């Protein structure tokens, strides 16, 4: 029947359960929309960063998604519910003519379901979502995931909250993971103990995705991590610490609860937006968070944001959508840049990836490494020059080790030309 | 690293005899110059420029209490998390035998230098000596510390074309004043810090 | 100093300064904080941390206690404002639960600190402290707080500033002593700015008030050309926008370099700029939703803005210590078991440096990432040139036709490959002269 549609799949080689009818947003379009005149983004099927200058273009994306998502939620949830929608909150494009605004948004749900096209301020999502709930009502399935994690997850740390699945999609899209829901779900779990099943997968996703946390456990009623090698409180830990956790056992929760019929229920289809995926990241941390996601979210569509290049160097350049410098809204379609970015140098990364130099050109320091080669090749191999070379330089610093060379090749390049003649 | 001859024992070691004496009874102002002129101011173990120094002891003192006082088992480390410090509260469960000794074996016949920053045992290597080439990467941390790959790397990549531009001259000259060129640039790598690499990098093999 | 208030008395003290040629006004008896002390403090059993007068960076990796630092700064700060607004202000405790070391056998925790406040008051001791009895040694805090609440209550003086820009930053209104309301709170109250700001319109002296917080939105912030109200709106980004309509981030710093400026020229009434004026001010995570090209501007700018305000910082970002001195880095050891006395400078100098090199010396991970299989291929393209004799093989071609297919034809790493192919093929040449 149609359930089959939803529920069947395949195991790959690697293990990792893999949906045939994979459910992800295949094309995106903006009409009028915060700076866009009309612009049109392909996402992929695994991953999709989009960079930038401002924050306010990459939000308005993803803020974008998370309204449209909104209508599969409500929907889900009950009856003909209207999701969120725009209905006017100064989101019309604030020179705009039409003083109106589409989000055209295309999700594919595999061979059959090639087409779901949505349009924001027809609403067709009911007709799937429909299917969502009455199926999943006559018989249950895993539903999809779906998740928005804004600035707002930052917090400092009216439901039945527990045993009802639809504890997920209670503030999802608003911007901020229930970190304090996680934590009830958790003392809850704890105090019962399938639960036992559900409370070891959250565990092994928090130890293995956040590098600090190796273990965490419940005690009289208060939670205590193993961080650092020390026995701390939940409040006890970090900022960027306590971001991580909170994101990654707020996702963890919501897709268990959301997919209890896996194998692994953390390989479930969804789509999830992270609007700031270095938010207080050690670059040592950076260089390890999406293979880490990747590796415990497999199906998972991750739209994300990010400025940092450590984050780049870990993404094949077809996954980014790049924002082009000197980029009016009036651009019609994001496309990938030209460096390969993954495994590649940082400083290459920081040069033509996002077109800023490795060296800042605010400071000087009153030398310039680069004033010294144009020197040393201008006169081709000497008191200014040296004088120069003796700016803070006469150290092993890299800065002198690159001007010695140099020196030695100019002097060589002369001897080259006295043998000649 | 790189071939050192043991120098001649400084007269201030004759005085301390190992159990009796505290290592501490030396004053190491009295000890070091003959480090430095067996050095000439570089790591032992990493070649890197010294300003950290630390008087180091080859052969453990806790575990070998005789050698304490023997000249041949004083080194001139830097510092820690590389080098001498990595060797006694780093690292574990080794034998100082695997370790290459500077100062009585050939450090090339066991260590080669990449372009890349990194050090693999030398090719051919094979059995006791592929593991004393893995040992004496491992315990003295020669790649796995960040700082000293990085500043290695970057000093290798500094000089690369020169070595480039060196060789393409090969058919402009007769070979007798290109063999001066070389052993010109072998020369200056002498003062300079990594020069084992610099010379993995310059010579023919 | 307390002598003389004992007995022009201690307002020229307080009034006193000079100009730099470089037009920016100097205190003559500066006030910062000097040396900081905590024991049994969360993740330290004990740690002395010396700051410079101008600038002081805090970097680590997560965890380490680069916030700690500045709660601790903040919760001893709380005692001055709280006396300067009134007597007795009692200030704010430590965390009972929280702010003590859990291992210890001590069972509580002191905070010590150091004021420097002129040629007067070399040192200004002050002690935190909370037990799980012990107490409080802020009675010279409450001294030198209460000089200044009396001098200014007899004639006006600059108050000292003091605000803690944390994490919380994004999520009467007329009286200069409002200046202090939450001040400590972990984020600027921008809606009390923004009724400020309303207010200054709505009377328009005020209108110096009004312009100097606006050319610090002007200069500081990259993106505002300019700023006004009907509600708010600004020049961003080249044409007009709302105030709620700003980009996350571009509203954050917004947010922080409006609170400062208003907070500062509320309590610094009698500067001629008033942005030269005293005080101690503490940011985490100053790159906060910045874009790099953002970073290598963002503490160059706020300094340019406000000089003599003692800065500490807490940063996570590599591109922003390019901009910094070696002597303003205050680096924690990576591998470190808490009880480490003691933190220093870096070896080398930041300032002015590559990304690639302070990523590698100073913040301790490799320039590529390790985990990506991807980024050794040049490593044993090399050892598999070598294996025989320098001289392109099948299997080295093999990795060379991957590499190029995989970082393209004018990729820097393909440029590499080839010219290890042409020097170690060219050796090998040499080898064979050399052999005959
Ligand atoms: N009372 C305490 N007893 C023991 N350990 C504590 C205590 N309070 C905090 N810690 C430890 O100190 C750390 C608290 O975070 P810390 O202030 O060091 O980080 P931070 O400065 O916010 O850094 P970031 O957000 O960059 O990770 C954790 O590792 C926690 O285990
Ligand atoms: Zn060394």
């Amino acid at each position: 029947m149609c359930r089959d549609y939803i529920q069947d799949g395949h195991v790959d080689e690697s293990g990792i359960f893999r949906p045939d009818n994979a459910f992800y947003l295949r094309r995106l379009t903006l009409k009028d929309f915060r700076r866009f005149s009309l612009l049109e983004i392909k996402l992929e099927e695994d991953l999709t960063v989009i960079i930038g200058n401002n924050g306010k273009g990459k939000a308005a994306i993803l803020y974008a998604i998370a309204k449209t998502l909104s209508w599969f939620v409500a929907n889900i949830l009950k009856e003909g519910g209207s999701g969120q929608r725009l209905s006017e909150m100064t989101d019309i494009k604030n020179d705009a003519e039409d003083r109106y605004s589409d989000v055209s948004s295309t999700f594919f749900f595999g061979k059959g379901l090639k087409s779901v096209p949505i349009r924001l301020s027809v609403k067709p999502a009911k007709d799937l979502a429909d299917i969502w709930r009455v199926i999943n009502e006559v018989n249950t399935i895993n539903l999809p995931t779906f998740a928005l994690y804004n600035v707002e997850r930052s917090q400092p740390f009216n439901t039945g909250r527990r045993e009802e699945r639809f504890d997920a999609y209670s503030q999802t899209l608003g911007g901020a993971g229930r970190f304090d829901h996680f934590v009830e779900w958790y003392i809850y779990l704890h105090k019962r103990t399938t639960e036992s099943v559900q409370k070891s997968i959250v565990e092994k996703a928090i130890c293995s995705v956040v590098p600090s946390i190796s273990n965490i456990w419940v005690e009289m009623d208060l939670v205590k991590v193993t961080n650092d090698g020390h026995d701390v409180t939940i409040d006890q830990l970090s900022d960027g610490q306590r971001v991580f956790l909170s994101l990654v056992a707020d996702l963890a929760r919501r897709m268990v609860m959301l997919n209890p019929l896996l194998e692994n229920p953390l390989e479930g289809r969804g789509i999830v937006l992270i609007d700031e995926i270095e938010l207080h990241l050690h670059p040592k941390w950076q260089q390890e968070v999406i293979l880490n996601l990747r590796s415990a979210f497999p199906n998972i569509q991750f739209i994300i944001t990010t400025h940092s290049p450590i984050v780049l160097s870990t993404i094949e350049k077809r996954c980014i959508r790049e924002f082009e410098p000197n980029d009016d809204g009036d651009q019609s379609f994001l496309d990938s840049p030209d460096m390969q970015t993954k495994g590649s140098e940082n400083a290459q990364i920081l040069e033509q990836v996002m077109n800023v130099h490795s060296t800042p050109p605010g400071i000087a320091e009153s030398h310039w490494l680069g004033n010294f080669e144009l020197l040393l090749l201008d006169n081709s191999g000497s008191q200014v020059l040296y004088d120069q070379i003796k700016a803070h330089f006469g150290i092993d610093s890299i800065e002198l080790k690159k001007a010695d060379s140099l020196i030695r090749i100019n002097k060589m390049k002369n001897k080259l030309n006295k043998i000649r003649a | 690293m790189r071939e050192l001859a043991r120098l001649e024992r400084p007269e201030i070691l004759d005085q301390y005899i190992a159990g009796q004496n505290d290592w501490m009874e030396i004053d190491q102002s009295a000890v070091w110059p003959k480090l430095t002129e067996m050095q000439g101011g570089f790591c032992a173990y990493c070649e890197c420029r010294l300003n950290r120094c630390h008087i180091e002891h080859f052969r453990p003192r806790g575990k070998f209490p005789a050698l304490t006082f023997i000249w041949n088992n004083l080194f001139g480390s830097c510092g820690w998390s590389r080098c001498g410090i990595y060797k006694d509260n780093g690292a574990g469960a080794y034998n100082a035998d695997d370790l290459i000794k500077p100062d009585e074996e050939n450090p090339d016949d066991y260590l080669l230098f990449l372009t890349t920053g990194e050090v693999v045992p030398a090719i051919g290597l094979t059995g006791r000596a592929l593991k004393k080439a893995q040992e004496t990467i491992r315990v003295f941390n020669l790649n796995g510390d960040i700082k000293l790959f990085g500043s290695r790397r970057t000093a290798v990549q500094a000089i690369m074309p020169n070595v480039e531009y060196l060789y393409t001259l090969l058919e402009e000259f007769d070979e007798d004043d290109w063999n001066e060129m070389l052993r010109d640039e072998l020369e200056k790598i002498e003062s300079d810090e990594y020069k084992t690499a610099l010379k993995h990098a310059w010579t023919f093999n």
